[PDB]
């Protein structure tokens, strides 16, 4: 696989292994802990159905090299939108200026090692015919419109990416990945008596578009998701004012795992903890969540959107237990922060592209299942909210305040789910909210393949998950 | 302008090459290219942390044939890469469906002779010079008060860009621009509570920036003001959006009056054209041609001329924000809003921030908001908030871990006043805004 | 920057 990627990224651009040696040597003229060369090429396609027609399509290409020079806290970085010897030389000569002092020049010999394959190397853009791709969108349109007469508009989009990466470093790392990513997105508008609402569904992962035609609980996945978007739109159309204030909230399984992404996940990224700016800094071994809570970041999940066969530093993805039975175990790392903390890489060194710096980032972040049934959880609430779906969230990792906003929610009254309620932003303190988790369900699932995470302006594909769970007290941003 | 004028020539030639390649095989085409160059540096505790050299290029084309469209892009501007990009878009357009609202912008609306808006003020700032600016800002913040116990650093950014647009009606125009900024962000602690805040300065010319020492002082002041907040109890109260978030409050209007939302009936303002949606004394002026303006532009992303307009005049919604496609969907003409709005100005009604606090008497000031929480189609509003509780016309304590909720239609219609404390670092510029009531969720 |  490294051989195949090397042929496309190096040989095809007039580069050999010995050029990697030369360029790393240019970096190592300076007094550095580490330097790396990051090569990338990618292809993105999209198709969009709207107004019952194939309205739009795009094809986008990028390629480039990024070069870093690191000394302690410091990074010098330059990059170019081309893969060539001259681009590499120019980028190295700029990056290394981070330190004036000469180094000993003693790099480690480049040597690749095997890692577990997590996803195909088959290019998703070429593996299905154009008309077969467009037929997925046509089927979504037909099914959504047939699902309810109130459906007036359907926008359905297919996106696919095929990405090659290769990384070479002064510590001897030589590693490559072949990364497919597909997503089907559906949005519907419903109208009744002049009132309108919208609903959405979709997902995907690291494989070809055939996934969208495969079986999901006895139906074609694309059909199921078309129907889900309509169902969501109709629930919203019927929704009444949400209540305001502090109350019990039961969160559904899957994407409501945004809770974990915001309440602990960023707060456990090693850059914030190394600097001491996270609320979690210095807290390893302390209770940061209820004893019912084990939270992992897992880059090893076959075929998943959030997984990393290797991270962008060449570290194979790992199953990292962050919190175990409420107790903080450790932090997600990149090479830089791991060194400064006296720790080891974890497989969390991610960058949006060759044109951006890596940092510690999430992969698939989820809570392990517990002993309660979802029914037992709902029945425990006299008055509160049940929220099976969310939009996004946000976190201030210093003050430990986070939010996440519902996309489908209901009252619970006397242990039963009742009236649908309008979207509300929920707010809490991360640690305190995790400590309020009093019941954990036996129904873990991850999201369908929809997560995008933003940090320092860099967007990445991620996963979240959890079982159904109960937070005893959470502030609900309703009006009623 | 040596390096920039060399880039500009290369970019103009790439646009002309792409258009010529497309012309025999399409009824129309649009091409956009850019190049952005500069430096981004950070400091930690006054020492260099990161030095990043930026160099980004891009070409995008859209083609049209039989009212079918296709797009492609590349960061490689070699003749062979341009050829492949043009072919890729043509190939897509063979398979998309005819859609008569698609196409190159109307010739009569194009900026064939686009105005010079004086957006380009280059500086030769070396990495070491940049580092010292950032360090000065950060150091000034860190030395302000002994409760400042950590840092997220100083930052300095300086970039220049060139953009060129062309289409098959024969428009080919480009312009250069610069942006420089300086910031710092520090952390304060009291009784186990940590808080973070930041200050910044931004401008098109280096000589339009505040001093590093100003940035640091402002960063420290903001950070220290956040210490030891209270979580309010659930209530109804008046709300002031401080200037820095008030701009965003008006910003929600953009999506609500966007032609793409209007033709699809996906906005809560669908039936509000010509209606009074804001107070009768409130006018929102758009000024796309301000010299050196932060969001000035000589033409929009479809090459269409930009115009001085009052989007809201005496509380009345006067127009939608249209692009070529949405205008055609509505039987109207583009208003030059492809790529967004171009400097909004809302005058103060005479009161300072202090006077607004006295007018309100008791209520909440919001200075930071979190989450999305705004429904495009209903106007429903629910966001996380931080700021200050006010009583007796005086700030009493900071607050956090609360939400504010209501609906944009009611919020906008019943604005009490807008302050003279105008935020001048943004696209939309206004002072603080007093609303008579929101639902605050907390304890 | 903000963190999502
Ligand atoms: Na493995
Ligand atoms: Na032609
Ligand atoms: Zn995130």
């Amino acid at each position: 696989s490294l051989n195949l990627v090397s042929e496309q990224l190096l040989a095809a651009n007039g580069l050999k292994h010995q050029d990697l040696f030369a360029i790393l040597g240019q970096l190592a003229e300076r007094r550095l802990d580490y330097g790396d060369l990051y090569f990338q090429s990618s292809y993105h396609e999209s198709w969009v159905l709207e107004d019952r027609i194939i309205k739009d399509g795009s094809y986008n290409i990028d390629q480039g090299v990024g070069v870093r020079a690191i000394s302690g806290e410091k990074t010098g970085f330059a990059y170019a939108d081309q893969i060539s010897l001259l681009a590499l030389e120019q980028s190295a000569q700029a990056a290394r200026t981070i330190v004036r002092d000469s180094g000993d020049g003693k790099v480690q010999t480049l040597g690749a090692v095997e890692h577990s394959p997590l996803y195909t190397s088959v290019d998703p853009l070429q593996s299905m015919s154009r008309e077969e791709k467009l037929d997925i969108l046509r089927r979504v349109d037909k099914v959504a419109r047939e699902a309810d007469k109130r459906v007036q508009e359907v926008t359905a989009s297919l996106s696919g990416v095929y990405e090659l990466i290769l990384v070479a470093a002064t510590d001897g790392t030589l590693a490559a990945d072949v990364r497919p990513l597909v997503r089907l997105s559906v949005s519907v508008l419903v109208e009744e008596d002049g009132k309108r609402e919208r609903g959405a569904s979709g997902g995907g992962g690291r494989f070809g578009y055939e996934f969208f035609l495969a079986d999901l609980d006895g139906e074609v996945r694309a059909d199921a998701w078309a129907k889900e978007a309509v169902r969501m739109a109709l629930v919203n159309l019927s929704a009444v004012a949400a209540p305001a204030g502090t109350m019990p909230v039961v969160l559904g399984a899957g994407w409501p795992g945004v809770l974990l992404h915001e309440a602990v996940g960023h707060g456990l990224e090693g850059d914030f903890n190394r600097r001491g700016t996270s609320v979690f800094s210095g807290q390893v071994g302390e209770l940061v969540a209820s004893e019912l809570c084990t939270v992992v970041d897992d880059g090893t999940m076959v075929d998943r959107r959030g997984s990393v066969a290797i991270d962008d530093e060449g570290t194979p993805g790992q199953y990292n237990v962050l919190i175990e039975n409420g107790i903080l175990k450790g932090y997600m790392q990149d090479k830089l922060n791991a060194r400064l903390m006296g720790m080891t890489p974890t497989g969390n060194g991610r960058r949006e592209s060759y044109a951006h710096l890596p940092m510690p980032r999430m992969t698939n972040t989820y809570m392990l299942p517990g002993k309660s049934t979802p029914q037992e959880i709902i029945e425990s609430v006299e008055y509160g909210i049940y929220a099976p779906n969310f939009g996004g969230g946000q976190v201030d990792i210093t003050s430990d305040k986070f939010v996440f906003s519902t996309s489908e929610a209901y009252l619970i009254e006397n242990g039963k789910v009742t009236k649908p309620v309008k979207g509300a932003t929920l707010i809490g303190s991360g640690i305190e909210t995790m400590q309020q988790i009093s019941m954990v369900g036996n129904d873990l699932k991850l999201d369908n393949g929809v997560g995008v995470c933003g940090k320092e302006g860099q967007s990445l594909p991620v996963g979240v998950g959890q079982p159904t769970l109960k937070v005893d007290n959470l502030t609900v941003g309703g009006t009623a | 302008i040596s390096q920039v004028e060399a880039q500009r020539k290369i970019l103009e030639e790439a646009v002309s090459t792409a258009l010529e390649l497309a012309s025999g095989k399409s009824d129309g085409a649009e091409v956009a290219v850019s190049k952005t160059t500069g430096i981004s540096v950070s400091t930690r505790y006054g020492e260099v942390e990161n030095v990043e050299f930026n160099s980004d290029g891009a070409l995008g084309i859209t083609v049209y044939h039989q009212n079918r469209k296709g797009s492609a892009s590349s960061t490689d501007l070699s003749p062979q890469a341009i050829a492949r990009t043009v072919q890729a878009a043509l190939d897509i357009a063979r398979y998309t469906s005819p859609d008569p609202c698609a196409g190159v912008a109307d010739k009569e609306l194009l900026a064939f002779d686009a105005p010079d808006l004086d957006l380009f003020h280059p500086a030769e700032v070396s990495p070491d010079e940049a580092i010292e600016l950032a360090a000065r800002a950060e150091q000034a913040a860190l030395q302000a008060d002994k409760r400042i116990t950590n840092t997220e650093g100083g930052s300095f950014n300086s970039h220049y860009g060139v953009k060129v647009f062309g289409n098959s009606h024969g428009m080919l125009q480009g312009y250069c621009s610069t942006r420089h900024s300086l910031s710092s962000c520090v952390i304060a602690e009291e009784n186990g509570d940590m808080e973070r805040d930041y200050a910044y300065t931004i401008g098109r010319a280096m000589s339009d920036l505040q001093t590093p020492e100003w940035v640091g002082a402002d960063c420290a002041r903001r950070t220290l003001s956040r210490l030891s907040p209270r979580k309010l109890s659930t209530m109804k109260a008046p709300v002031i959006f401080a200037n820095e978030v008030a701009t965003g409050l008006f910003g929600h209007l953009v999506g609500a009056i966007a032609g793409g939302s209007v033709y699809r009936k996906s906005t809560f303002l669908l039936d509000s054209l010509g209606k009074q949606i804001l107070p009768d004394w409130l006018t929102i002026e758009e000024h796309p041609h301000l010299l050196k303006g932060l969001a000035s532009t000589p033409f929009d992303s479809e090459g269409v001329r930009t115009e001085r307009r009052d989007i809201i005049k005496d509380g009345i919604l006067t127009q939608w924000l249209l692009t070529s496609y949405s205008a055609r969907k509505l039987g109207l003409k583009s208003t030059g809003h492809a790529g967004g709005i171009h400097n909004w100005r809302i005058a103060g009604q005479g009161l300072s921030f202090e006077q607004m606090l006295k007018e309100m008497g008791t209520g909440l000031v919001v200075t930071e908001l979190m989450g999305q929480g705004v429904s495009a189609i209903t106007g429903d509003y629910s966001r996380g908030a931080a700021g200050f509780w006010v009583e007796n016309g005086e700030i009493q304590y900071p607050v956090s871990e609360i939400t504010i909720a209501g609906n944009l239609k009611d919020m906008w219609r019943n604005i009490v006043t807008v302050g003279n404390d105008i935020e001048t670092r943004s696209n939309i510029q206004c002072g603080s805004v007093l609303l008579p009531e929101m639902k605050i969720a907390g304890q | 920057d903000r963190v999502y």
